């Protein structure tokens, strides 16, 4: 209990605990998943709300015209977050009139929530992102960690119970390059099932949904939008 | 060996007035393994140290601490290889700074005092720690001839007849102690195979060619040389051979 | 760098970190300042211990200005770096007035800097006592600045290792009357008792201020100081 | 740096500020200083704690500084902060009051935040009508008409308490106060010139003069002093 | 002040 | 006890402990090695998948932080990368100011030094990632730099860094690399890391292989499809 | 406390003069007996 | 620069560096604060009043502005400073809105560096709590207390201090509008509240009070002893 | 103490978040009530003394002639978070000639959360967190609208939120009596209704303050009339 106080002690097993603290804040976030196919990128996130009378906490925040994201963890880190990255898409675009390519743009995020984790009196992002973009590269999903180190993920899932959607995300990541984007949403709605107890269902009130693809841009659909795709699945065993 | 409060974490006094954090650095320096031994003669001094490369995967050409500083000056690094870069680098840069600013090359013993008053502060401020790391100078002056300054982590420093550094420190001081007390002005020759003989007795190895490193700076020549395997040889078969 | 205060003031209210600094001058080098009728002496022992370390490449005894000088007892670099300090002040004054420091001045500010390094964030105080000489007005002048920051005038007195006992020989061995070459004789007997082995040329460094300015004395005029001994 | 810091300006559970309180106890060990006013002038008497045969004796005093033209201050506690404080009062100097004031506000912002030391030095002061002040490293001062600081304070307080007849003092009744003050809080019971230091400030011709008396006036005070007690004795 | 440190 | 908790601490016996922490940080990961050849210099990383999810390429060990230098990390990825950022930068600087291709021994002995500052004070913790520095030029020749978290930048000829080091030098002392070509060395270091990895323990690895030689002009290049499947190959037929 | 000991030490002054009755000069005696020195 | 959170949240959820500040308030010198009908009166309690003391230097009762003048209670050094910086603004703000101060306003900057205070690195809580009375511009008395923390509120009435429970207990009991008729009553309130905690009597009683379209007047030790014989006679006829 | 104001929990709580959100259950009681009607905020004074004005003890503040805004908590606190709320609303008025939506205000509020640290931070830097929890009130384009601040910047909408001391049964009261489709004057008795069965004092137009954002009408705040014409009822 000597070598967790601060971000700049390591312990003596070559660990750095404040990390993991902050990393343990996004497993305290609600889930959310995000998975790619040859042609979108889509992200289903599961709000919470704190009591029944109060509206569902918004997880999915528009970056970018081709670039969005899913926070899980703190909220107000995950929106210094996305302000950051919002104004790094903007100046790409006012610099050299182009969209900011999602692997370039989520190399800085990571090199901006590096710094905080290596200097005295600082913290690490206690907030974990789900990027989902498009580029003239494909789609892309990749996942931000509190420790500043990011994975480009064919499909990855993060937050509360989010192990089972991984589960099922592995179980079905052959289909998803192949698929349309009405069966990527259902696939990603599905995995996002496995998270959920099992008196518990998807409900318009708490799915959001982030669309982006080739022609398509960055599209959040919400309680009235996300009927178009719970409608279509099945109810689960 | 009284302590009272952080006197043995950070550079402040403890209740005897002793820095217990300097003293750590000190032992630090033999962290390393490797003891070096500089002797000073009438027209040159040297300065030598064993290089140890552990498996034939390390570049041997890699490996050195001896480091020229500048033309005139070179010095021989004993402790934190990491340290013995810094302060070579620092060293360096301040070598660079008093020629631009003054014009003329900077004397060894100022080379080395602007080093220990640079040493000194990490000993005052508690935000960092001394550098673990021992640097012995070598040049040729002008008029005092050659010169050879030891340079420690305290911020200390003297000019010397004949020192050493490192693990084998002590009994190598003592040797050369012995040495000098013959009072006799060594020749170039004399000198380096008076500090050979020194690192060799201490450390009983018998050297080859290959595990020391020797750098030397001559009045004819007022330019620091790092010997190479063949010159190193020579000394070493002419010391065999008596 | 640390912005807090490393120097605090203990229940019984005294500045802990300041004594600490003191015994570490206590376990310095003997050094003794005598002032004299015609000038001050600054004597102090400069022993090695082994031949190998060149007695002339640093010296205890520095000077300031051309009438102003140090000789110290505690830790050497911090030494060094209030040397530099000084000089600096030196030209300081120097530079503003176009004349050389009064010692009296140069001691205050330097006794200032000292107590700044025991007020300031994330520093120790200096672990030295400056004993500081000089001449002006036709008088001359003997300081002595402790680590806390503190200038006391002396007309003769001892710090580091045995300061006391020498000390007390200066209470017993001292006049008002006494001229330079003879409070010479008088530093290096305090010297002789708190020293031990012998004292050569070599292994104590003698410095004199007069009229003539601050100089510090070669071997051989400490030789012949010291066959004078005995 | 959160380990090593003591966190000097900082609120104790109780309300106190424990460096405020660390630096009173410091200036209780310091020498005695006392400051008595009249009705013709104010003075300034403080016991000289460097009294070794060997200390040469070559400022104008020990711990009596002058500020300005018109005051003077004497101190009590750590020698270099008062160097310090004098240094910076000197640089602010006026009434004695806004001098005081000010000084007292660079030390009470070093008892409030910085994080550093609080200075550990009480001061007394003396000037022109005449007044005298007494300051804390608290930042806390107040005006007196008669007031000392350091060692034995209290009891030359309560004796001063006693003797101190207010409205009708001179010069001399004070200097003879100051005198028979001094030597119940010292030690020594003779109370030798060389122990002590008085400075008188007062108007003439329309100027401040502030005077360190001789070491001879200070022994003819002490000379009466030990009379006047005689003569008391004759009583019993 | 140079030639002080210098010598 | 005290006596670890900064890097601005010294232990009583002399030893910085948040640096050795640091170290056994990166000893904590998977081996990468680099072999210097007669005619380059070549990187082999076990990029270990923690999950199916990621994707081929994710994670890449193997940086690019000159046109003419590359570098393989292992420890903390996010130190990993902000170290390749101030290599990257540092290498910038380089050709802006003086106006050619950093030499490799001076790029070593820079970021070494910006490694080295962050273990002296206790405002910021020692990087916990070693790298080696790999570059070849017609001028200087095949040059391969080991920096440790400390600062200790030391040249080589075969280096290997993470959990499986030691079994990763005895197989690379095997080989008789200042002789061999960049073409064969390949294929040895493929057949090293295949040697040195651990099935039973953490498994399913990716193969990463990089090279900078005459082969390629002095350029840092991934290891093409092609001859990094044949590598591949051979690795696995030499386990039998 | 302050007051129990003024009171003691000036019955002890009283003593010391071999008398019953403690005057004001004893209780002055007192207070700078035990409250300072 | 210092920067470190001096005041921090405890795992209770309280700021112990504001309730550290606020026992030091505690422990200063009884300060009653009375508004009238067309007079406010502060009454401080003098702690103790040595013979040698210059009593116009200690004086706990100062004048922000010609219309607004506040007593406090606790560390006289912050105090002296928060009054500094009440009066700076208190001239800025006259001479920006060429209106004298309301004391709303000067009480709200009080409290808002006192706020600042409690959650700024590297510095401590004020360790006063200020009584401020004065007049506006339409002539209405006012008196506000703020407290270490930064919260301040009207009062009728109010005592901060050592003995601020007490006398505010019995100034709940005997603030009546009778009891503020005319100025020599509310004075014989304030008196007879801080006669509630003062043990000598008149001696450690320094009174202030301020009538409309006037400055503020310190009472003579004479004239509050009158006021205290008044209140004793008073007393006797009442048994 | 030895921890640092950024410093993580093991469960990945921020230690000073969590003690500033305990701050919360020590303030009084405050309920806000989103209808189509417009926003209802009611809070309780917690007068402390007889002598004490209950004017001056400001809970529910005028944000903007359409936001109104009911703190809990440290008051003090919510000064700060008050006025940058009422600086950055005029400056989107300045720059675009509009008034802010709730949620942006609310927003530009939550950002001045967590902006708390010791080192690497400028001198203007504040070192905690605002130990209060805001119930902003509103109308805007989107109708009524009530959203909820806590000190770890936190905020979302809510149709009917009660802050403070008894937070738990009043949001449990709450629960059992909101409706979507019920009138402002329903939602004021019905929020009077809870403060009283929870104030330890006894309710009255003088300890209790009032206000209401209606579409087409202003913040305003219930005067002492006012107040007791609805309170005669209950």
């Amino acid at each position: 209990n000597q070598y967790d106080n601060d971000v700049t002690v390591w312990s003596p097993q070559g660990r750095i605990h404040q990390i993991e603290y902050a990393m343990e804040a996004v497993k305290q976030g609600s889930a959310t998943v995000g998975l790619k196919s040859k042609t979108h990128a889509v992200l289903v996130a599961l709000k919470r709300a704190q009591s029944e009378l109060a509206a569902h906490q918004k997880k999915i925040l528009h970056v970018d015209n081709h670039i969005g994201i899913s926070i899980a963890g703190l909220t107000a880190d995950a929106r210094l977050l996305c302000n950051f990255m919002r104004q790094e898409c903007l100046d790409s675009r006012f610099v050299f009139d182009r969209p900011l390519p999602v692997s370039r743009l989520v190399s800085l995020i990571g090199s901006k929530t590096q710094i905080p984790t290596q200097r005295y009196g600082r913290r690490p992002y206690g907030v974990g992102l789900l990027i989902a973009g498009y580029d003239d590269m494909g789609p892309h999903i990749f996942q931000t960690c509190p420790s500043a180190n990011y994975f480009d993920c064919r499909a990855m899932s993060i937050g509360a119970r989010s192990q089972s959607a991984r589960t099922y995300l592995e179980r079905h990541m052959s289909e998803f390059m192949e698929c349309n984007l009405n069966e990527l949403v259902k696939h990603g709605l599905r995995a996002l099932r496995e998270t959920l107890p099992a008196e518990q269902d998807l409900t318009t009130k708490n799915v959001s949904i982030g669309i982006v693809g080739k022609d398509l841009e960055f599209t959040i659909y919400d309680d009235d939008d996300v009927s178009p795709f719970l409608e279509g699945l099945e109810e689960r065993p | 060996g009284s302590s009272a409060g952080f006197d043995r974490h950070i550079t402040i006094f403890s209740p005897e007035g002793r820095l217990y954090q300097v003293e750590y650095a000190f032992k630090a320096i033999n962290q390393g393994g490797l003891t070096s031994v500089a002797v000073r003669g009438k027209d040159c001094a040297v300065i030598v140290t064993q290089k140890k490369v552990p498996d034939k995967l390390l570049d041997s050409s890699t490996v050195t601490h001896l480091f020229k500083i500048t033309e005139n000056i070179g010095c021989v690094m004993t402790g934190m290889t990491a340290d013995s870069r810094s302060q070579v680098q620092r060293a360096r840069y301040e070598a660079a700074n008093w020629k631009y600013k003054y014009g003329y090359e900077i004397p060894v013993d100022m080379l080395c005092k602007r080093i220990a008053d640079i040493s000194q502060v990490y000993t005052q401020n508690a935000e960092m720690r001394p550098l673990g790391c021992c640097m012995i100078l070598i040049g040729i002056d002008e008029e005092q001839g050659p010169q050879v300054y030891k340079c420690d982590p305290a911020g200390y420093y003297c000019g010397f007849k004949a020192t050493a550094a490192g693990v084998k420190q002590t009994e190598s001081t003592s040797f050369l102690e012995k040495k000098v007390k013959k009072k006799f002005d060594w020749t170039f020759e004399q000198t380096v195979e008076t500090a050979i003989t020194c690192l060799s007795t201490v450390l009983s190895i018998d050297f080859k060619p290959s595990e020391i490193e020797v750098g030397v700076v001559t009045v004819e020549n007022p330019k620091f040389r790092i010997l190479t395997e063949a010159e190193i040889d020579a000394h070493l078969v002419a010391l065999a051979e008596r | 760098g640390y912005s807090f205060s490393l120097t605090t003031f203990s229940p019984s209210g005294k500045l802990v970190q300041i004594e600490y600094a003191l015994a570490a001058v206590a376990g310095g080098a003997p050094s003794v300042g005598i002032k004299a009728a015609n000038g001050v002496v600054l004597a102090t022992e400069k022993k090695q211990k082994s031949i190998l370390y060149d007695e002339r490449s640093v010296h205890k005894v520095e000077p300031i200005t051309k009438h102003i000088g140090l000789v110290y007892s505690g830790m050497g670099p911090d030494y060094r770096v209030l040397v530099h300090r000084a000089r600096k002040l030196a030209q300081q004054y120097y530079l503003v007035y176009q004349e050389p420091i009064p010692t009296a001045q140069l001691v205050q500010r330097v006794a200032s800097v000292m107590q700044e390094y025991t007020q300031s964030g994330g520093v120790r105080p200096f672990g030295v006592s400056l004993l500081i000489c000089g001449w002006n007005e036709g008088r001359p002048y003997l300081f002595q600045s402790d680590p806390s920051g503190a200038y006391f005038a002396w007309k003769a007195t001892a710090m580091g290792k045995n300061y006391v006992n020498g000390k007390t020989f200066l209470e017993k061995r001292y006049n008002e009357d006494l001229e330079l070459e003879d409070a010479i004789h008088t530093a290096i007997l305090t010297l002789k008792e708190s020293f031990e082995g012998q004292m050569t040329e070599d292994n104590i460094e003698v410095g004199i201020c007069n009229e003539a300015g601050f100089r510090r004395l070669t071997p051989t005029e400490v030789k012949d100081y010291l066959a004078a001994i005995a | 740096s959160r380990r090593y810091d003591s966190r000097t300006t900082i609120f104790s559970p109780e309300g106190r500020l424990y460096q405020v309180e660390y630096a009173m106890e410091a200036i209780g060990h310091a020498g005695t200083c006392l400051g008595i006013l009249a009705n013709d002038g104010v003075l300034l008497a403080a016991e000289r704690r460097n009294i070794h045969k060997l200390l040469d004796e070559v400022f104008f005093s020990e711990k009596i500084y002058k500020l300005n033209e018109d005051m003077a201050c004497s101190v009590a506690g750590i020698t270099s902060d008062a160097n310090v404080l004098t240094n910076e009062l000197r640089l602010i100097a006026i009434p004695c009051e806004q001098l005081v004031t000010a000084l007292c506000d660079i030390k009470q912002a070093y008892t409030q935040f910085g994080g550093k030391r609080p200075f550990g030095v009480s001061l007394l002061y003396i000037g022109w009508g005449f007044q005298l002040y007494q300051s804390d490293p608290s930042g806390n001062y107040g005006g007196w008409k008669a007031t000392c600081i350091g060692n034995n304070s209290a009891a030359a307080v309560s004796m001063l308490k006693q003797d101190y007849k207010e409205g009708e003092m001179t010069l001399k009744s004070a200097l003879a106060l100051a005198i028979k003050v001094l030597n119940k809080t010292m030690d020594v019971s003779k109370l030798s010139a060389e122990k002590v230091e008085i400075a008188t400030l007062t108007r003439e011709n329309g100027k401040t003069v502030i005077r360190v008396l001789k070491q001879k006036e200070v022994e003819q005070l002490i000379k009466k002093h030990e009379e006047e007690e005689a003569k008391a004795e004759r009583e019993k | 002040l140079h030639s002080l440190s210098t010598g | 006890t005290g006596y670890d908790l900064s890097a601005s601490t010294f232990s009583p016996d002399g030893r910085v402990f948040q640096v050795e922490y640091a170290m056994k940080a990166v000893e904590n990961s998977s081996t990468a090695i680099g072999i210097r050849c007669k005619d380059g210099v070549v990187f082999g990383v076990e990029k270990l998948v923690l999950s199916k999810l990621y994707e081929e390429g994710s994670n890449k060990r193997l940086f690019n932080v000159d046109r003419h230098v590359g570098m393989a990390v292992a420890g903390l990825l996010a130190d990993a990368r902000s170290l390749a950022d101030i290599a990257r930068e540092e290498a910038s600087n380089f050709r802006s100011n003086f106006g050619y291709n950093i030499p490799l021994k001076h790029l070593a002995d820079r970021v070494a030094m910006y490694v080295h500052a962050y273990t002296l004070y206790s405002a910021v913790r020692p990087f916990g990632c070693s790298f080696m520095l790999g570059s070849y030029s017609v001028n200087d020749g095949a040059q391969l730099y080991m920096i440790d978290p400390s600062g200790v930048s030391y040249g080589y000829w075969g280096c290997a860094i993470g959990k499986a080091r030691q079994a990763a030098k005895t197989e690379i002392e095997k080989l008789q690399m200042k002789e061999m070509t960049c073409r064969d060395i390949v294929k040895e270091v493929a057949k090293i890391i295949y040697i040195v990895h651990d099935e039973v323990k953490d498994k399913a690895f990716e193969l990463e292989l990089s090279w900078v030689g005459e082969l390629t002009n002095g350029r840092h290049e991934i290891v093409p499809k092609d001859i990094r499947e044949e590598a591949e190959k051979y690795a696995k037929e030499s386990l039998k | 406390a302050d007051i129990k000991a003024i009171c003691t030490e000036a019955g002890l002054m009283a003593l010391r003069e071999r008398r019953m009755k403690v005057t004001n000069e004893d209780f002055k005696k007192s207070k700078e007996n035990v409250l300072y020195k | 620069s210092y920067d470190r959170a001096i005041t921090v949240f405890s795992p209770d959820g309280h700021l112990f560096q504001v309730e550290y500040a606020q026992e030091a308030v505690k422990k200063g010198s009884t300060a009653v604060g009375v508004r009238g009908r067309d007079i406010v009166v502060l009454g401080v309690e003098k702690k103790s009043v040595a013979k040698l003391q210059d009593e116009r230097t200690v004086r706990k009762i100062c004048a922000l502005d010609d219309n607004v003048c506040m007593a406090f209670a606790g560390l006289t050094a912050d105090a002296r400073i928060v009054i500094n910086r009440a009066r700076v603004e208190c001239q800025s703000h006259r001479l920006t809105v060429e209106d004298p101060v309301t004391v709303e306003y000067i009480t709200r900057y009080i409290a808002s560096l006192k706020q600042r205070y409690t959650q700024s690195n590297g510095r401590r809580p004020f360790g006063i709590s200020a009584l401020i009375v004065g007049f506006d511009f339409d002539g209405t008395p006012r008196l506000y207390q703020t407290d270490p923390s930064g919260t301040y509120h009207a009062w009728k009435a109010n005592a901060i201090g050592r003995g601020a429970k007490s006398v505010r207990e019995f100034l709940e009991k005997n603030y009546t509008d009778e009891a503020i008729e005319t100025d020599d009553l509310t004075i014989k309130l304030v008196i007879k509240a801080l006669l509630e905690v003062v043990q000598s009597g008149g001696k450690n009683i320094e009174l202030a009070v301020m009538r409309r379209d006037q400055s503020l007047k310190i009472l003579n030790p004479e004239e509050i002893e009158k006021y205290v014989a008044e209140i004793e006679k008073e007393k006797e006829e009442n048994e | 103490y030895d921890r640092g104001v950024n410093t993580f929990s093991p469960e990945g709580r921020l230690f000073q978040v969590e003690y500033a959100i305990e701050a919360i259950k020590l303030g009084s009681t405050a309920i806000g009530i989103q209808t189509s009607e417009g926003v209802c905020l009611a809070v309780e004074k917690r007068i402390t003394s007889p002598l004490m004005e209950p004017s001056s003890i400001e809970k529910i503040v005028e944000i903007d002639a359409h936001i109104g805004c009911a703190m809990s908590g440290l008051i003090a606190d919510a000064k700060t978070l008050i006025d940058k709320a009422r600086v950055e609303t005029q400056n989107h008025w300045f720059t675009y000639n509009e008034t802010m939506t709730v949620e942006s205000v609310t927003q530009a509020v939550s950002n001045l959360a967590l902006q708390f640290g010791e080192e690497d931070a400028d001198p203007g830097a504040m070192s905690r967190p605002f130990g209060v929890a805001l119930l902003f009130g509103g109308v805007d384009e989107k109708g009524p609208q009530l959203f909820h601040m806590d000190p770890s910047g936190t905020f979302v909408q809510c149709d009917a939120r009660a802050i403070g001391s008894a937070s738990e049964g009043a949001q449990s009261s709450l629960q059992e009596v909101y409706h979507k489709s019920m009138t402002l004057k329903e939602a004021i008795k019905s929020s009077l209704i809870i403060l009283k069965q929870v104030m330890e004092e006894k309710l009255n137009a003088t300890n209790i303050e009032l206000a209401t954002v209606q579409p087409g009408q202003n913040f305003h705040m219930f005067t002492k009339e006012e107040l007791e014409e609805v309170i005669k009822d209950i």
